């Protein structure tokens, strides 16, 4: 379990900057700014108790019922989704130093398409996403569908509690040796360029591609560029099956992310 | 066997860039 | 614009939508025909596919002879 170890443990380096409109006029500086250690294989979100208890004493607003006001993060003044794994948001943007700057955002109108955070259970969707690869890759959810209401607590658990053994065991449990088709989603970079993403139906059943014998549906997200999984450059005479087997997502999908060469 | 080793050789280089400064966090 | 079969398949009806579509809007479509917000859809009665995930894409992937059956209700 050398690898998946190794994809457990990415971390980055994440400023986060709240915005002065939840701060009261006068506040510190310190409290708009944190810095933290985020893993690669979890969702932001899940870093947002972090954040109230750094800067609920200084609330411009009571929480409680003050008012209704959406909250999400942006980077770059552009909203990002916090749907997609951090280190998945990550390669998409991307002494030297390597860090995510995130920025805490409030308004009125909700961005199109992006998903509120503190009507928004990460559990249920994070659940759902393998729910889906499961159908994918056995034509089917059962395999998910089976585990005891503990397994499918102390699977999402593993994430938050950061817990490998855990991840490992049940993640395992939904798996093909035999898989119909590749959970795969395409990407290009949020930050230069223009934006495009894609999950191409891609059958496995009898056949051993590699991501050249598909660069077909790769290169489609976009119309000589480089592969990215999990951070690192990918080899286009790699397996497509060993890569998803082996770098897919917390989340149960393979992301790949394209930038020019 | 060998691509492994390749693999497993750019996540460890990926953590210890993306680590590096980790003081600072 | 090619458009693909969607079958709403009530749990607890057939119409066409265009390809470049995103799940969200086919919820709304449904909806918009309910009158409702108590309304969650999934694929074949397995998993609720994010809003963003486009519709073509969800089609090609999990269709059915032709047809992408979304069932609706009012945990899985």
């Amino acid at each position: 379990n050398d690898i998946k170890q190794l994809l457990w443990n990415g971390e980055l380096n994440v400023l986060v900057s709240i915005d002065p409109s939840f701060l009261m006029k006068g506040s510190p500086r310190e409290i708009a700014v944190l810095r933290i250690r985020v893993p690669r294989e979890t969702y932001l979100v899940n870093y947002m108790p972090l954040i109230w208890n750094k800067i609920k004493s200084f609330l411009s607003f009571d929480p409680l019922t003050d008012s209704e006001k959406y909250f999400w993060f942006e980077h770059n003044k552009t909203p990002i989704p916090w749907n997609y794994p951090v280190g998945v948001l990550f390669d998409c943007l991307a002494d030297v130093l390597t860090f995510l700057r995130i920025h805490l955002v409030m308004g009125d109108s909700l961005p199109p398409t992006i998903i509120p955070i503190a009507k928004t259970q990460a559990e249920k969707f994070w659940f759902h996403q393998w729910k889906q690869v499961c159908f994918i890759l056995n034509g089917s959810s059962k395999a998910i569908m089976s585990l005891s209401v503990n397994e499918a607590r102390k699977f999402w658990g593993s994430v938050i509690t950061r817990n490998f053994q855990d991840f490992i065991e049940i993640s395992n449990k939904i798996s093909s040796s035999r898989p119909r088709h590749i959970p795969l989603i395409i990407q290009t970079s949020r930050t230069s360029g223009t934006f495009r993403i894609s999950q191409p139906t891609i059958s496995m059943t009898g056949v051993n591609p590699t991501l050249k014998d598909i660069e077909g549906d790769i290169l489609d997200v976009k119309e000589d560029v480089m592969v990215i999984c999990q951070g690192i450059e990918i080899p286009w005479h790699m397996l497509l099956y060993d890569l998803y087997s082996k770098l897919r997502s917390f989340d149960g999908f393979l992301y790949i992310t394209l930038v020019p060469i | 066997d060998s691509m492994d080793d390749l693999l497993i050789r750019r996540l460890t280089d990926r953590n210890d860039k993306e680590a590096h400064l980790n003081e600072l966090f | 614009i090619q458009k693909i079969q969607i079958k709403f398949q009530p749990i607890g009806s057939v119409c066409k939508i265009s390809m470049s579509q995103s799940f969200a809007m086919v919820i709304l479509f449904l909806k918009r025909r309910l009158k409702m917000d108590h309304v969650y859809c999934y694929i074949n009665n397995s998993f609720a596919p994010s809003p963003q995930q486009n519709i073509g894409e969800l089609w090609m992937q999990f269709k059915t002879n032709d047809e992408l059956i979304v069932s609706y209700c009012a945990f899985g």
